[PDB]
């Protein structure tokens, strides 16, 4: 056993009745004493570095040719200047295990924290000196995280795509099942988690050219994608990760489901395929009064209308479709439904939850499309088009498919610097330049996606690490009102930086002209509803920050009438698994499973504490299962008003409450306006 | 009197009626004649007969099928078939 | 006042010797010496032969004629674990450490060894002795049951217990105590099925009783010493191994509610060391907040 | 050929009632009508009595005459899982649904119904004729056998399935539908045990118990309408019951290797969504011709 | 049951010691006077049928509109003055429950014998009315048959496609392996069986640029194209049937003979997808010297030489390839490998031999590409040249893939008629319209295949039947005599309709110019060897018909070399599986299985004599299993030595042989020259 890792078990060990916390510390020093400094290879000159590692087919030429040499030292220098320090041995050890790149052998390290974080910086800034010493202090200050796509690969020559959530539509169609499969292993080996929407599809026992009985439903087209997922494994590194929505209204919605469950035959369960199910208010009206629902035929709706059944509002929709003697349905019980999505959550945690109409009356962009589906993280929702992809040697039409830019403010960070506005705004810029860097060859709606679009997501994290240090309740009134402050200035600031960088480039996002931001609907309730804290304590946790106002809000929204903004999309909160650990953090804006986790790597234990855990802030700490679930679904939406696209909402469940339970905090989700539901985690 | 017996190489109940012929033509063979036919050889005779299955044993007396046996027999079996054509 | 919970410990007792990987054996296996080896193979293949009448003719029969539907649960129970359970696990043992060869040639060994073809005899002829509502016929074949329980077993428990004990052969010496830990129980409640039946006779009737259960613990004993001799004399084992027999056998004695029968003995203390989510519906009034 | 892989089978499918909590049933069961209630009362009883004489009588009997070692095993096991399992899990949905007294009357009336008495001795008296040493009353018992677990029990296990596939009674229907899933490979294990004995029959023989399984299918059959009618009417099923049973005689039939009596009916969707040659080495001059 | 199914079991009631074989005619009249005549649509005249079939969507009316009326009218009376009549009650069952045309519901037939006799000629004579005439004759007289998509298809309106089988190179690539799963669900979506060959796929452990042991191996993309053609299963009627053929020389060639054994994982194991192996003449060598043999993997020798390892010839090639450090490979037991192919078939009849060598050592389009694999049914072997399916915005190098049109002569009936000639003509001529006609616009290789090489396959049946009633011994020289003879005849006269065809278009076939027929060297056997009967009675059977010497060879060769062919391909014997019963005749020129087949259909079952099965003919009709394997094999080769493309060759095997007679019969084969052994049936 390494003598970092006994000093790290030592925080278990229990003097004086209390956690050895500050034994972590020691454990940091001695992972560099003993292991990091001993295999980091170590250049006479940082000239000699890069030399070594762009010969060696480890960077990239072309963002580094970019700057002198002088210029890519003094950003070096900027970022070696803080003398950064990992608090906690589990970020170092996360770091140097998944972010530090190593040499071909794997038994070398090449990048510290300081060079990863500047040739981040430099890749970002794409030419600038002074803005990549900005984003070298923004990421050394650890106010700014890049995803862990970004993070990872930027500046790298050996790399996947800075983009890792792609979202499909499929249209019904075998030429558009097979490009979907062919997609779907393309961003797959790219790296990228993908999300496909299935509800277009038309389900088990439809027509295929006038011939009854043929359709194998979405569940057919859910085993070829899980064969194309399990194929194209990151060249056998990761496990294929891909995600299936379904409408709840489709037809195929109970074997959809009936995929997660575990007495499902082989031929009928997906193993490596995540489910998402999409459910309208409609259903959850007819589950609220007990009214038998219908499940409906895509393909007959679409022959009956010239419209897919999950491209029109089913609100206005359901009665002319039960109506309607054409369209083909078959009747269900909503409440049986929602309690047998209930029972899967337990059972496993699937489907995610996406609430179409809480998703689409917040929606910006419904003139280009109803948010339909959302991402494997079940965060991402975004306007999309389903593309036509026709025989060979003819040509397609091309639509949009959602891939954003994932990048998330650490709370903490950024309010004890008292820098949410240059934060965001530097995380912006950093987000539209790998949107704009990134050129995907094999994902052409993607592509076309991303350059009409532009949308990026700016989450945040350490949002319980924050409040737990700061002497706040996760479930407080405070804790919510803060998060209110904190998100509608993050919403603030992404929108004027958006905005300005419209007018400095001339350009919005395609068809922003029809989005609620250029007919200023978007802030109405900016405009009318004053945001600043109403507790003493989050004001002056606050102070030094200038909190926009009603006015502030007008000036904006005057500012974006006069020049547009460049993203259809700027905030998203993502899960943030792996980062949280290296910027010392709690995951996304989720409260805390474990005060202290234990892991096991290799045939090791390690112990990692929260961030900023100790005696006084024990009681703070609260676990996410101990809590009441209602006041972490108020927290949410309260998040969520601020927030344009969804956050990656995970509950956390006790063994003892039942789906009754369950049911209740999905329908209290759906009430509060929260968007998406991710995982239901019982302890 | 000619016993013929339709058979094959590849016929197990014609393997097992063959020592049982051998050991009649030793108690028998000065009254009667046993005579082989192999049926994947010799198609037309086996065809002319009508045999349709195998061991098919026929009993000939001056030319003319007077008895027809179809399948296993034993010994005692095949001496009162003949026997009754002597 | 006792079948429910020897139904209860009995079903949490249950196991399959597949839950135990045997590979770990191997090698502990492979260093013993040929006499050992030899030793050992027929200890448990005596075992085997047991188990198979046990599970076959004794526990069946026992639960034939035994009056009430818990009674003969916990008797067909006990039943499937003597062929279903313990005399499959011998084979999982001998299939692991041994080649078809010596596996073959051990099975015909016991078709052909005096002492095992014997005891069988003895305790077969008994429990097929058994008539309809003949409660000494019974309760004759009960003492039989329980001798194979509590007494005969242990000649061949002995040789698994002394290797656990030595830390060799410790995954099959898992499956033993677990065999072990079954036949302990198992002797204790047809011994109480036994003590019924005797409790209804007249004194002199019981003197009988008591005559036939020690004239046939003995006549067991005297062949269970030859068959000790000729299994353990190779190995250097056979007193210490009649030691543990004679120890068993007042543990019979005791079951059938009788007297111990031998005077107690140091035993080696080697062998010592060897022992879904509920689901409500939803009201109305969850859909409103 | 198969007595392994069914042995496999057997012990993988091991369950105890204390796994399936009873109580959520009473959610669902207060809202029954009479009619219904008695129906399922009825039902339950008769599958209860006639597993216990399986539990009692039919497999232990059948272990009895079996030839074979491995055979025996797995036949315990499955007379174990009548006793110890099957039988608990009956009293358990009884002791939950029923007070006492009404447990007591329904089992009283279920006793001295014509419909049920007329099967269970039909059954009990196949068993009872079984001689030692005759293949043939073995075979007849082993017909009754495969008849009791792949047919009889399925006028029956109909209305639990019936309510299973609903939503209604989802423990006690989970309860039922693991008995159900015993039953059918039981009835196919003694299945290919009957076909064994039937094999080695000449073919008049053969005719002749051909003969006597149709004849005692035909005896059942005309029964089970009769009991179908007197339980499923006042619930408004016995049409649809009716072609279930139908469909289980043609697969208990199967399963004793003859052909299906009966033509191919659809069955209620509401009762479905509750349901190597030798290898040679070459020896070279084998590439030279 | 019904009359006519208690008449055909009264064969089977022997009457005086014999089979009442005349009962079986009998029940063919009840088939027609109790079901096939009440169940039949008649119309007051053939304008009105014709009328009614082109407006309900039953008939394309293109084909029809290129008669006038009479003309149509003449053909169908040609048709109807045979007064063709069903020999057995099967041929007419077969015929009526899976050819003729019935109506949307399937309640009645519309379509008889005649009428779909007369439609399969209009469409084949394309506004011919002598030719569809002779067409007509053709096959009333059942001189030739159509291949069942062709039969079944032509001139339907809802018919799939007219070609049987397609052969598919996939390159080494995600998106060559994308478009070829893609190709294959559009294929089986068509109702034809695709086959694969996956030895240019790098095998398991290969490095996806420079990182290593990254590739999944020919068993991911096995598993990929079996949820392909499960998905694709012809919407739901015919279960999706695919073919995956590896070189044995490859390194998965052991996963890849796993995926058949019985006790493969699931993960593993593939059940929907035919195996076939590919073995060059290097691997029996290897085999015959007991010399451990080397599997490669392709991607280092396409690296080491820029040609893919089934590209190029390994019988010089291999131990470059082993004395080459660069090249990775595998030490095997060529002996123990042939001893598993032998277990794998006697255990599931898989996979299918192709010996590469054989096929190689005749094949006239070397040139153009040699022969890597085999169809679905291993008789297939044609040139194909791999495509590249690039990037999307890229173009893709489009290669060919191999598709042939199926056709067989009845050997009795064309025989009987003394029209070897007219039936090879005619039919070659019936080919090619159909490979004219077939464009298929998702699959680009093979239209391109198509289109170029022009490729036909005209087959034979009836081998079996037409010996069996003529007094010969299947296994007796005369029997190799006769076939020697007729598929002599049968190549002249496709050779010289080729020619024709080329001279009339003007046109050969792609790259003809350096084939042997340009050459001269592929008429070298036949212009110094002769091939007319040497017995007696073969030469009888010839009787009336001009039997091609060594002068009409060599006239033929000038004028092939005057004109040219064009064909790439035009013989190649398909098993005729189904097609077989309507024409009474025996299955392809594969031996019969049984005289009587007792086949069950719905609740009541059938027994079918073998065509002209009789007392004087019953040991003639030996069956296949208790026939010497080696003597078919003799066969086979004979016919294989006159047939440019292969021959689905099926193994008939008893239980008591072992897994060496299996490997000394396939040795046998490959030393005779048998080009592929298609399956290993066990009695
Ligand atoms: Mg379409
Ligand atoms: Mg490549
Ligand atoms: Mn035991
Ligand atoms: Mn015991
Ligand atoms: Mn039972
Ligand atoms: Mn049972």
């Amino acid at each position: 056993v390494p003598k970092w890792i006994q000093l790290n078990n030592e925080i278990m060990i229990q003097k004086d009745g209390k956690f050895q916390f500050d034994k972590d510390k020691e454990a940091v020093h001695s992972y560099f004493v003993d292991y990091i400094n001993q295999n980091t290879v170590f250049f006479h000159n940082l000239k000699e570095k890069l030399d070594y590692l762009v010969e060696n087919q480890y960077y990239e030429e072309e963002f580094l040719s970019l700057y002198s040499f002088e210029d890519i030292k003094e950003v070096f220098k900027t970022a070696y200047a803080k003398k950064f320090r990992f608090p906690s041995f589990m970020s170092a050890f996360k770091f140097y295990n998944d972010y530090a790149l190593k040499t071909n052998d794997k038994k070398k390290i090449l990048e510290r924290y300081e060079d990863r974080i500047s040739i981040v910086a430099l890749f970002f800034a794409n030419g600038d000196t002074e803005k990549a010493k900005e984003y070298v202090n923004l990421m050394i200050n650890q106010e700014y995280q890049p995803s862990t796509p970004t993070f990872l690969n930027a500046g790298r020559k050996r790399r996947g795509e800075l983009v890792s959530c792609f979202l499909l539509e499929v249209n019904d169609s075998l030429n558009d099942i097979s490009r979907a499969i062919d997609i779907s292993m393309q961003l797959s080996k790219l790296g990228g988690g993908v999300s496909l929407n299935l509800s277009k599809l038309r389900a088990k026992g439809e027509a295929i050219k006038d011939v009854e009985n043929a359709t194998k439903g979405v569940v057919g087209v859910m085993k070829l994608l899980d064969n194309a997922f399990r194929y194209a494994d990151q060249m056998g590194q990761r496990q294929g990760s891909g995600a299936a929505y379904l409408n709840i209204f489709h037809r195929d919605i109970n074997d959809f489901l009936d995929t997660k469950k575990i007495s499902a035959d082989e031929d009928v369960r997906v193993k490596t395929l995540s489910i998402g199910v999409v459910i309208p208010d409609k259903f959850v009206e007819l589950a609220r009064e007990d009214k038998a629902a219908y499940v409906f035929y895509p393909h007959t709706i679409y022959k009956e209308y010239g419209q897919h059944m999950d491209e029109m509002d089913m609100n206005e929709m359901y009665d002319k479709f039960v109506d309607n003697p054409r369209v083909k349905k078959e009747k269900i019980n909503p409440r049986k439904l929602l309690e047998k999505l209930a029972m899967l959550r337990s059972e496993s945690g699937y489907p995610y939850i996406m609430f179409q109409d809480n998703v689409n009356k917040v929606h910006a962009n419904n003139h280009i499309s109803k948010v339909k589906f959302s991402n494997l993280c079940s965060e991402v929702l975004q306007a999309s088009q389903v593309s036509s992809y026709t025989d060979y040697d003819e040509e397609d039409e091309i639509g949009l498919d959602i891939s954003c830019n994932l990048g998330s403010l650490n709370i903490l960070n950024v309010m004890e610097h008292k820098s949410i506005e240059k934060t965001v705004k530097l995380a912006t810029d950093s987000l539209t330049h790998v949107s704009e860097t990134t050129d995907i060859r094999n994902a052409p709606a993607v592509r076309r996606a991303n350059k009409a679009m532009k949308s990026i997501g700016l989450g945040a994290m350490n949002l319980h690490g924050y409040l737990a240090q700061n002497g706040i309740a996760y479930e407080s009134p405070e804790a919510r009102d803060f998060a209110n402050t904190f998100f509608m200035m993050v919403n603030f600031y992404s929108i004027q930086r958006s905005a300005e960088i419209a007018k400095e480039k001339g350009e919005t996002f395609d068809q922003y002209e029809g989005s609620t931001y250029a007919t200023g609907e978007y802030f109405d309730k900016y405009v009318s509803t004053d945001f600043s804290p109403k507790y003493e304590k989050i004001a002056n946790l606050f102070e030094g920050m200038h909190i926009p106002t009603t006015e502030d809000w007008k000036k904006l929204k005057a500012f974006v009438a006069e020049h547009g903004m460049y993203h259809s999309y700027r905030l998203c909160i993502a899960p943030t698994g792996s980062i949280s650990y290296v910027q010392s953090s709690t995951a996304s804006v989720m409260p805390i499973m474990e005060r202290i986790e234990e892991r096991t790597y290799g045939n090791s234990k390690t112990y990692y504490p929260m961030p900023g855990l100790a005696s006084n802030n024990w009681f703070f700490y609260k676990e996410a299962y101990d809590m009441d679930m209602f006041k972490v679904v108020d927290m949410i939406a309260t998040i969520q008003q601020h927030i344009d696209q969804g956050i990656s909402f995970t509950l956390f469940l006790k063994d003892t409450m039942t789906t009754r339970d369950l049911n209740r905090i999905d329908l209290y989700a759906h009430h509060r306006g929260i968007k998406t539901i991710y995982y239901a985690r019982t302890k | 009197v000619v016993l013929a017996d339709f058979w094959a190489p590849w016929c197990g109940p014609c393997k097992m009626i063959a020592p049982v012929l051998e050991e009649l033509d030793q108690e028998m063979g000065d009254k009667l004649k046993i005579v082989k036919i192999d049926v994947d050889e010799n198609q037309e005779t086996a065809g002319k007969y009508g045999v349709m299955s195998i061991p098919t044993l026929l009993v000939l007396k001056d030319g003319e099928v007077v008895e027809t046996s179809v399948g296993f027999k034993p010994k005692e079996a095949l001496q009162e078939l003949v026997n009754k054509h002597l | 006042d006792f079948t429910q919970m020897f139904y209860n410990q009995n079903v949490k007792q249950f196991w399959l010797p597949e839950e135990i990987a045997l590979n770990g054996d191997l090698l502990t296996w492979k260093y013993l010496g040929k006499n050992e080896q030899d030793t050992y193979m027929k200890v448990l293949a005596g075992l085997t032969l047991l188990d198979t009448e046990q599970g076959n003719t004794g526990m069946p029969i026992v639960a034939e004629h035994v009056d009430g539907h818990q009674r003969k649960a916990v008797l067909n129970f006990m039943a499937m674990m003597e062929n279903a359970v313990h005399a499959k696990s011998y084979s999982n043992i001998f299939m692991t450490l041994a080649p078809t060869e010596t596996i073959n040639e051990v099975f015909e060994w016991v078709k052909q060894n005096k002492y095992l073809q014997k005891k069988a005899q003895m305790i077969v002829g008994l429990y097929k002795a058994i008539q309809k509502d003949d409660e000494i016929s019974l309760f004759k074949a009960m003492v039989a049951s329980v001798y194979l329980e509590s007494f005969l077993f242990y000649s061949g428990f002995y040789y698994p217990l002394y290797f656990y004990g030595q830390g060799k052969l410790m995954q099959s010496g898992e499956i033993i105590n677990l065999i072990l830990r079954d036949e302990a129980i198992h002797g204790v409640y047809v011994g109480l099925l036994a003590q019924e039946i005797y409790n209804k006779q007249t004194e002199e009737k019981k003197a009988e009783l008591r005559e036939f259960a020690i004239d046939l613990l003995n006549q067991l004993y005297e062949n269970e010493l030859e068959y000790t001799e000729d299994l353990y004399d190779q190995v250097g084992l056979s007193h210490d191994v009649k030691k543990f027999i004679r120890y068993n056998a007042n543990k019979a004695l005791m079951n059938l509610g009788f007297d111990p029968y031998f005077e107690e003995e140091d035993i080696n203390p080697i062998v010592l060391n060897g022992l879904k989510a509920t689901v409500e519906p939803l009201k109305d009034d969850d859909f409103y907040f």
